[PDB]
C-alpha cells in the first residue's frame, strides 16, 4: 500500500535547474517523505525533510540550492545551479505505523547525470598477452584506462575491426588523484590471438571516443 | 495519517 | 561530528552467520534510534529495520523476520545486526543509520559494513610481464606493466623495483570474474631507462603467503 514512484533517471545540464517527483500512494497523499543523495562508493547521505505544504528542513552539509515543493501526493527535490557534486542516485523515503508495526520504504531512485562538466579525455595503455601466458594456450589482453574525468566511460573490445563481447571482465571507475582509472580484460586462447590482425580496446566518454589497438604481427 | 512511533 | 563506526568488509560461507557493530559517538544514543538498511552491488536501498536503544523495542521488514537480528547495548554505544542462515542473497552493504523516535529522516548514516557470502577459495595469483609489441617501443617514454591474475581474495600489493620506481606507476583496481580477482599495474619510464635499465614488478598476496617479482623482458 505505502508506495513511493520515483521519476526517470535524468539528464541535466551544469548550472540548469533539475526538479525530481517522488509519487505516494494515493492514500499517503498527506504523508512526510525524506530526499537521500547517493553518490558513488559512498554511503546516502540525508538531504531533506518533505512535508504535504512544500515545508522543508535540508541535513547536515547541504546547499541552499536544493529546495522542495508539494503537489497532491507529488514530492518534489528542485536543485539550482545544478554542480557536479551533484551527480547521484536521489532517493525518497517514508515511514508509517502499519499493522502497529513501524515501516519505512524507499523510492527506486533516480539517477541524476550532469552533463558539459569540465572532461579530461582518457589515456590508453594497451598490453599483449605475456609470451609465458601464450605458453599456457591462453592470451589476456589488458586496457589500461587513465586521466578521466567525470567517471563515467564505456569499454568495448573489437577483433578485426568488429565487436567481441565473450569473455570481457572491466572494472567500474575509482578515483585517482582528482581523475579516475578503470582497467578492461579480453580473455582468448593463443590460437584467436595469433589468427586475428588487430584488437581495439575502444573507450567512450562524454560523447568522444578513444580506440587504441595492438596486432600479433612483427614490425 | 501518517503516524512514527519508534 | 555525530559519527556512526560500522564494522570492517566481512567474507563468509555459506549457512553460517555473521554480526555487524554500530558504535555511536557525539549524540546522545539514547534519545535516538539506529535503523538498517541492505544494498546489493548495483541495487536500491532496502529497509531491514530500527531498534530503539532506549526500550530495546524493535520493528522489523516482514522479508527479514527470521533474517536480521537486532540488539543495541547502551554501555558501550553499540548497535549489532546478525544475519542468520546466509546465502549470496544476503550479500550487499549493510548501513547502520540514525533517525529520531517520531519521524523518518535517517539523518546521519554509517560508511556501510560489506559482508560476502561466498565458497570461493583462497587461490595465489598467476603473475605475466607486459612489454609493449615493438610498435609501442619508438616513443620517448615507454609503459611496462605486470598481469596480477587469478588471485582470492584482496588485497595484493604491488612495487616496481622493491619501490624505487614510484611516480609513472599506476595500479589499477582488480576486476572480479568468477571468484577470482585479476589486476594490471603500469610503469611509465623513459624510453632511455628500458631495456638498458632492469624493471621488474613485485607482487605480495598475504592471505596465500606469496610473493612473486617479474622482471619485463623485450618480446
Amino acid at each position: 500500500q505505502l508506495v513511493l514512484t520515483q521519476s526517470s533517471s535524468a539528464s541535466f545540464s551544469l548550472g540548469a535547474s533539475a526538479k525530481l517527483t517522488c509519487t505516494l500512494s494515493s492514500q499517503h497523499s498527506t504523508y512526510t517523505i525524506e530526499w537521500y543523495q547517493q553518490q558513488p562508493l559512498k554511503p546516502p547521505k540525508y538531504v531533506m525533510e518533505l512535508k504535504k505544504d512544500g515545508s522543508h528542513s535540508t541535513g547536515d552539509g547541504i546547499p541552499d540550492r536544493f529546495s522542495g515543493s508539494s503537489s497532491g501526493a507529488d514530492r518534489y527535490l528542485s536543485i539550482s545551479n545544478i554542480q557536479p557534486e551533484d551527480e547521484a542516485i536521489y532517493i525518497c523515503g517514508v515511514g508509517d505505523t502499519i499493522k502497529e508495526q513501524f515501516v519505512y520504504v524507499f523510492g527506486g531512485g533516480t539517477k541524476v547525470t550532469v552533463l558539459g562538466q569540465p572532461k579530461s579525455t582518457p589515456t590508453l595503455t594497451v598490453f599483449p598477452p605475456s609470451s609465458e601466458e601464450l605458453k599456457e594456450n591462453k592470451a589476456t589482453l589488458v586496457c589500461l584506462i587513465s586521466n578521466f574525468s567525470p567517471s563515467g566511460v564505456t569499454v568495448a573490445w573489437k577483433a578485426n575491426g568488429t565487436p567481441i563481447t565473450q569473455g570481457v571482465d572491466t572494472s567500474n571507475p575509482t578515483k585517482e588523484g582528482n581523475k579516475f582509472m578503470a582497467s578492461s580484460f579480453l580473455h582468448l586462447t593463443s590460437d584467436q590471438w595469433r589468427s586475428h590482425n588487430s584488437f581495439t580496446c575502444q573507450v567512450t566518454h562524454e560523447g568522444d571516443t578513444v580506440e587504441k589497438s595492438l596486432s600479433p604481427a612483427e614490425c | 495519517v501518517q503516524i512514527i512511533y519508534k | 561530528q555525530v559519527q556512526l563506526q560500522q564494522s570492517g568488509a566481512a567474507l563468509v560461507r555459506p549457512g553460517t552467520s555473521v554480526k555487524v557493530s554500530c558504535r555511536a559517538s557525539e549524540y546522545a544514543f539514547t534519545n535516538y534510534v539506529i535503523e538498517w538498511v541492505k544494498q546489493r552491488p548495483g541495487q536500491g536501498l532496502e529497509w531491514i529495520g530500527v531498534i530503539n536503544p532506549g526500550s530495546g523495542g524493535t520493528n522489523y521488514n516482514e522479508k527479514f523476520k527470521g533474517k536480521a537480528t537486532l540488539i543495541a547495548d547502551k554501555s558501550s554505544s553499540t548497535a549489532y545486526m546478525q544475519l542468520s542462515s546466509l546465502t549470496s542473497d544476503d550479500s550487499a552493504v549493510y548501513f547502520c543509520a540514525r533517525s529520531t523516535y517520531y519521524s523518518g529522516a535517517l539523518d546521519y548514516w554509517g560508511q556501510g559494513t560489506s559482508v560476502t557470502v561466498s565458497s570461493a577459495k583462497t587461490t595465489a595469483p598467476s603473475v605475466y610481464p607486459l612489454a609493449p609489441v615493438c610498435g609501442d617501443t619508438t616513443g620517448s617514454s615507454v609503459t611496462l606493466g605486470c598481469l596480477v591474475k587469478g588471485y582470492f581474495p584482496e588485497p595484493v600489493t604491488l612495487t616496481w623495483n622493491s619501490g624505487s620506481l614510484s611516480s609513472g606507476v599506476h595500479t589499477f583496481p582488480a576486476v572480479l570474474q568468477s571468484d577470482l580477482y585479476t589486476l594490471s599495474s603500469s610503469v611509465t619510464v623513459t624510453s632511455s631507462t628500458w631495456p638498458s635499465q632492469s624493471i621488474t614488478c613485485n607482487v605480495a598476496h598475504p592471505a596465500s603467503s606469496t610473493k612473486v617479482d617479474k622482471k619485463i623482458e623485450p618480446r
